[PDB]
């Protein structure tokens, strides 16, 4: 019943602003702080920022002071964070939580032994990046008991690409990578498939390659050559 | 101001057995500590607050205890939808909190090599003027695998990136992907293409190759 | 109001008794 629903991620360019938003439903909103957390890349979850419940107090993380704002409406229920002077670095997965911190005070008073963020959202992805939108070339990893097979997804932005094989029917024997970032700002992603040898000649592969920001849909078929 | 150390990184545990994390603080906290479960590709949850009280909803193989600087959670009878980063975070110095470096616990099974295989660049892709050659490591156990790319036995250094899947809910296995960057210059003025790999389940490296 | 008074002190690194 307790619901954050965090919005307002998306790609900006170095040196852009960003607000996010986090839309409260299902407790009184103004009984608790609320802080934002941050997950980069391959490294693990970081503090962002608190505000008290009451707005008069805010903290900042040394990796972002002075250029993030915290604030938030105790009368439609909506912490928003805003982002200024973004780097690349600031690039991740943005989010919202409810800390239990001094939320019971009315009731039992000051118990520093009560805390943690017993709530959280669902997250929202930011992207610092001076790349531009584009949808990912396709290209084939053609196979040469146990065949392997798959695509190369090169050379799109921002994230997500989806990936299916035969229109979702094969789903045993997947693997569908994590994405990575080239050199170039753009990312790349492989998905392959394991299968027995004899289905070659018999069996058609065709991996489907979905990319939302671009309106892109692939589909390539998969042969040996 | 506070650090929090957890410890193992990575634990492997069997299926049906149990996880014990440790999180240490820098200076006492008290028992104003909590621990979170954070599943790939999901939101952190909550698991305890206070050291040792059982969040809403959290099972009881669930347990944690500790107070001061030294914390412990236990996770009973491991299950496969356990597997997760496991972060503790203190907040004795509230507002100030803050998240250990997290540890992952994986489900551990016998070692099983990688299956390897080589992949030239397609030919549609060398009409673009690039060359992608993917190695493929997969169905091993445990996640730490090393790849070396060679071109006509030259070892190749910068020119490649690798990723890694979650650990495979049915098999508990891991499959690996490297590939290397090349222009099709480049590509064209060599013969012999190899990835070598080397995992603990091999007793020597395996070479998988191609000549162009 | 009291519980922003210990904010406040909480806020400020005040050392709190016991």
């Amino acid at each position: 019943e307790v619901q954050l629903v965090e919005s307002g991620g998306g790609v900006v360019q170095p040196g852009g602003s960003l607000r996010l938003s986090c839309a409260a439903s299902g407790f009184n909103f103004n009984n608790y702080a609320l802080h934002w957390v941050r997950q980069a890349p391959g490294k693990g979850l970081e503090w962002v920022a608190i505000i008290s419940y009451e707005a008069r107090n805010k903290k900042y993380g040394v990796s972002v002071m002075g250029r993030f704002s915290i604030s938030r409406d105790n009368s439609k229920s909506i912490m928003y964070l805003e982002m200024n002077s973004l780097r690349v670095e600031d690039t991740g997965v943005y989010y919202c939580a409810r800390d239990l911190f001094l939320s019971d005070y009315d009731r039992s008073g000051y118990d520093p032994t009560r805390g943690g963020f017993d709530h959280w959202g669902q997250g929202t992805l930011v992207t610092v990046s001076s790349a531009s939108t584009k949808g990912p070339s396709v290209f084939p990893l053609a196979p040469s008991g146990t065949a392997a097979l798959g695509c190369l997804v090169k050379d799109y932005f921002p994230e997500p690409v989806t990936v299916s094989w035969n229109s979702g029917a094969l789903t045993s024997g997947v693997h569908t990578f994590p994405a990575v970032l080239q050199s170039s700002g753009l990312y790349s992603l492989s998905s392959v498939v394991t299968v027995p040898s004899s289905s070659l000649g018999t069996q058609t592969y065709i991996c489907n390659v979905n990319h939302k920001p671009s309106n892109t849909k692939v589909d390539k078929r998969v042969e040996p050559k | 101001e506070i650090v929090m150390t957890q410890s193992p990184a990575t634990l492997s545990v069997s299926p049906g057995e149990r996880a014990t994390l440790s999180c240490r603080a820098s200076q006492s906290v008290s028992s104003s500590l909590a621990w979170y479960q954070h599943r790939f590709g999901q939101a952190p949850r909550l698991l305890i607050s206070g050291a040792s009280t059982r969040a809403t909803g959290i099972p009881g193989r669930f347990s944690g205890s500790g107070s001061g600087t030294e914390f412990t959670l236990t996770i009973s009878s491991l299950q496969s939808e356990d597997v997760a980063v496991y972060y503790c975070q203190q907040y004795g110095d509230w507002p100030l909190v803050t998240f250990g470096g997290g540890t992952k616990v994986e489900i551990k099974r016998t070692v099983a090599a990688p299956s390897v295989f080589i992949f030239p660049p397609s030919d549609e892709q060398l009409k673009s003027g690039t060359a992608s050659v993917v190695c493929l490591l997969n169905n091993f156990y445990p996640r730490e695998a090393k790849v070396q790319w060679k071109v006509d036995n030259a070892l190749q250094s910068g020119n490649s990136q690798e990723s890694v899947t979650e650990q495979d809910s049915k098999d508990s296995t891991y499959s690996l992907s490297s590939t290397l960057t090349l222009s099709k210059a480049d590509y064209e003025k060599h013969k012999v293409y190899a990835c070598e790999v080397t995992h603990q389940g091999l007793s020597s490296p395996v070479t998988k190759s191609f000549n162009r | 109001s009291k519980r922003s008074f210990i904010e406040d002190l909480l806020f400020n690194k005040v050392t709190l008794a016991d």
